[PDB]
């Protein structure tokens, strides 16, 4: 029954650097071995492809890591404000706790507007 | 080599 905090870790499609998530997810499972999620949960959401996406949870259980999946998503609109509202939300519907935080990995450019 |  952990209820402090949810980390969220969004990772929307990057074109180029989605094995470096996949070793970025291996490298954050390596922590979770060592059973620090008593009041935390850790939870994912992973662009495979530009337009399929996975929700998942990393939890600690029978002495190991363990992926639980918890939705999938075809074409979300990740870069809408409404997408990223409606992923946030099914965060907080599957991890309900006090605290949240947010770890978002992808190419970056500053303030930079997508329309110049 | 790559950045982000």
């Amino acid at each position: 029954v952990p209820t402090e905090q949810t980390v969220f870790m969004y990772l929307p499609w990057s074109d180029n650097l989605t094995s470096n998530f996949y070793q970025n997810i291996s490298d954050l499972e390596s922590v979770v071995e060592k059973n620090i999620l008593k009041d935390e949960r850790i939870i994912i959401f992973m662009c495979t492809t530009a337009t399929k996406a996975t929700l998942f949870e990393l939890a600690y259980e029978n002495g190991k890591s363990v992926h639980k999946t918890l939705k999938n998503y075809t074409d979300p609109a990740y870069t809408t404000a409404e997408g990223i509202t409606s992923i946030l939300n099914d965060v907080q519907r599957y991890s309900p706790t006090k605290r949240y935080s947010m770890v978002i990995g992808c190419h970056g450019m500053g303030w930079i507007p997508v329309s110049n | 080599v790559l950045t982000x």
